[PDB]
């Protein structure tokens, strides 16, 4: 019945910058608009219900606004804790609706990614080889993987405390295209990093 | 005025709507507290309006179960509205007499 | 200071309804203003309302979903449920139990459940093998060191992993699971500490696959 | 603590007779008061709900009213089938107990008893043990004697009396009286006789068989 | 159409105990709570309480406390009620009932506390006389003795013959068994020529009985 039209993914905001977030009823929703905050892996916490009224166990940083139609949740001073999707939802009606969701991200130091490399560990024994990279605590995204010795999966983390990403590449050969070789390189383009890095191990 | 009287002034049927919808499975919520807030003092004479809504809908009350469940819609309204609830509502044995 | 469990299958094939059953820890369905609910949101998306119930029965739904949506209170068991049928892929999600709250000063969830994660498929039950990630692999460059566990091919979502049974905690990544060609889930979990603690402390990983009802223990080594 | 004092506790009336049961509180329980009728050997069946809301299936002459403490139960025109015993009870938060009950029956006019006498059977003869059985059909009022004699001697503590309900059309009650004797005794004596003593008979009727 | 149907008679010995079950049907079973009703042989109704059908609680009347226990079972829509450490006088039928414009009765369990046992009826004939008022109206029967428990049922030719039948209330014998006797009154020319035959069924011993009355 009532759409709640929320604002887009918000950009990534550096600790201590201002973040607002829109949600819009098409029909007016009143007074009765909640907002929810809901980290990684984790249920939807409440935040502030009705207008301005925050919830308890909510930090003073949090604060909400609007009339019927327009609504307003804004973070002061943002916090590495902050990274978290934002819902709005109503209950003017019976017919209760969510908003689309505003995550948002922080801006932190550019840092510089921790490299680690893992060979094989006995599951040849069904004989498949799984090589794994490890990226540690880098900022920026967007990371380069390259496997030189192309089928390699890659799974991302998201941000955390330090808001820092964490890479993993598993590399899945046979074992018999995995004695085809004995250097087993992995470099990574950071693009925050002062040079390519390179990880290897023998046999 | 009287207690009687501070009731028979405001509208109770948004508070009756709304209590023997939850019994029985725009705002009559809002409207409720809204038609309670047209009274002189709501930390007073609430007991008789609770009772009324009650004595308003007896005949739709079948039997001890649902009056029993209108009794705990009844002494929760007020938290509802975000008001006080009163700490003499004998509704009890206004329930057992309409 | 109640708390909701949500229980229930985590395979659900396609032409069958799913069913799942929430427990409250404190007495309190019998309370009046307070709507049973469940909500679903499915990977990649975000949260969906399926329904509320009250303890009379007095119940509402999502519209896009009624027809499809049974709901029922056992009050003396301290128990609600969710009967949804005719699932589809769309029906994919993690649901969680919550309980709002009707006020005009409060129209929200004010506590959810922990969510269980429920796939629609018709494919069967299969558990995990977890191996082991070397740390340092014989060279240590650097004051802190990385070790890590492969939990490889299991079905379906999700798989715990846990590093010294919940004791270590901090530098713990645990990377989300990828599906492979097979079919098959599979993840990585790793974490960093000081390389002057390789052989004074033993790191076991533990991965637990509620769908499957398996729990493994592996132990990493140098 | 609530008493249910319901007024009635017997009443007699002719067929198409305006009855009125009367239960009373001791304090008000306002409309929340039922009426329900038993008969004999059957579960009761509501009449009445909320002191004055007719049940599905009722018939129309049924009829109740009051709130507070005084409630009525009114049988506008009363019927043959109307017997029964009629309970008002209160179903408020606190309680739910009965009345003590009102039991009605007809007045009809006055009907002579039908007298029989069965004498015992060959297989039960065989069992060792005599019982002779009198029948009353048909009579009105209830109040009928009845009187065993062997060889012309009264006999005492030797019977068993048994009285059917009030017909429920012909408004009559029907009565038996079985004598019990031992085999030695039954071939002891040869005339059994049942001496009936009714309103509706000018002198008593006995009716006796020669066996024994 | 609202139905309260009870489970059957049950006899017990002293000490034991029983259960009666009363299951609902045609209604919602945790819209109204569930009353129960005992009623001792040729007394009134005596109100034992009710159970909460929504939340379980039970409430009980001051007499019916501690040996009588409330409890249902709501998937099945049934209402229990348990009897313990049954007494001679607990003997009585035990009611079932709900309030309100939907509310209805149970048909009743009777319950039979006593130490005897079980034994099924011998039917002997009430013969008509030889000398019957030829033109009027003559009475047969049978005797149903030395039954226990209750109840008996007579019907006469297999339930089609039902105008002019009495069946008389049972009489507690000194023996401790149970002994009624039915009657007809049938046309006198009618003997002979018909046969009028009494169906005894005592269900607790699972014995029917068909005789034949004739002079």
């Amino acid at each position: 019945e009532i759409v709640l039209t929320q604002s887009p993914a918000t950009l990534s905001l550096s600790p201590g910058e201002r973040a607002t977030l829109s949600c819009r009823a098409s029909p007016s929703a009143g007074r009765f608009l909640a907002w929810y905050q809901q980290r990684p892996g984790q249920a939807p916490r409440l935040l502030i219900y009705d207008a301005s009224k925050r919830a308890t166990d909510t930090p003073a940083r949090f604060s909400g606004s609007g009339s019927g139609t327009d609504f307003n949740l804004t973070i002061a001073s943002l916090e590495p804790e902050d990274f978290a999707v934002y819902y709005c939802q109503h209950r003017s009606n019976w017919p209760l609706t969510f908003g689309g969701g505003t995550k948002v991200e922080i801006k932190r130091t550019v840092a510089a990614p921790s490299v680690f490399i893992f060979p094989p560990s006995d599951e040849q024994l069904s004989g498949t080889a799984s090589v794994v990279c490890l990226l540690n605590n880098f900022y920026p995204r967007e990371a380069k993987v390259q496997w030189k010795v192309n089928s390699q999966e890659s799974v991302t983390e998201q941000d955390s405390k330090d808001s820092t990403y964490s890479l993993s590449s598993t590399l899945t050969l046979s074992k018999a295209d995995y004695e085809k070789h004995k250097v087993y390189a992995c470099e990574v383009t950071h693009q925050g990093l002062s040079s390519p890095v390179t990880k290897s191990f023998n046999r | 005025m009287s207690c009687e009287r501070q009731v028979d002034r405001v509208n109770l049927k948004p508070c009756e709507q709304h209590i023997m919808q939850r019994i029985m499975g725009s705002d009559q919520q809002q409207r409720c507290c809204d038609e309670l807030n047209e009274m002189e003092n709501t930390q007073g004479c609430m007991c008789e309006a609770l009772q009324q809504i009650m004595e308003n809908q007896c005949d739709r009350l079948q039997d001890r179960q649902m009056v029993q469940q209108f009794k705990r819609e009844l002494m929760s309204l007020p938290q509802q509205c975000n008001f006080r609830a009163p700490q003499r509502c004998d509704l009890d044995v206004s329930g057992g007499r309409c | 200071q109640l708390q909701l469990q949500e229980s229930g299958p985590g395979l659900v094939k396609p032409s069958e309804t799913l069913s799942l059953t929430c427990t409250v820890s404190d007495a309190s369905i019998d309370t009046p203003s307070y709507f049973w609910s469940w909500i679903r949101q499915p990977p990649g998306k975000g949260l969906e309302w399926i329904g509320s119930i009250y303890y009379t029965g007095n119940k509402y739904s999502n519209p896009s979903l009624k027809s499809r949506v049974t709901m029922s209170v056992d009050t003396p068991k301290r128990q609600f449920s969710l009967r949804l049928s005719s699932v589809t892929a769309a029906d994919t999600a993690v649901y969680y139990c919550a309980r709002y709250v009707d006020y005009v000063w409060l129209r929200a969830f004010d506590i959810w459940g922990q969510g269980t994660r429920v796939t629609v498929s018709s494919a069967s039950t299969k558990g995990p093998s977890v191996f082991p990630l070397a740390p340092s692999s014989k060279s240590t460059s650097g004051g802190t060191a990385a070790l890590g566990c492969l939990v490889k091919d299991y079905f379906p979502e999700p798989v715990t992993v846990s590093w010294n049974s919940g004791a270590l905690t901090s530098g713990v990544h645990t990377f989300p699971a990828v599906l492979q060609s097979s079919g098959l889930y599979s993840l990585s979990s790793v974490v960093t500490v000081p390389s002057s603690s390789l052989g004074t402390q033993t790191y076991i990983c533990n991965v637990n696959h509620k769908p499957s009802n398996t729990k493994v223990d592996k132990k990493v080594e140098p």
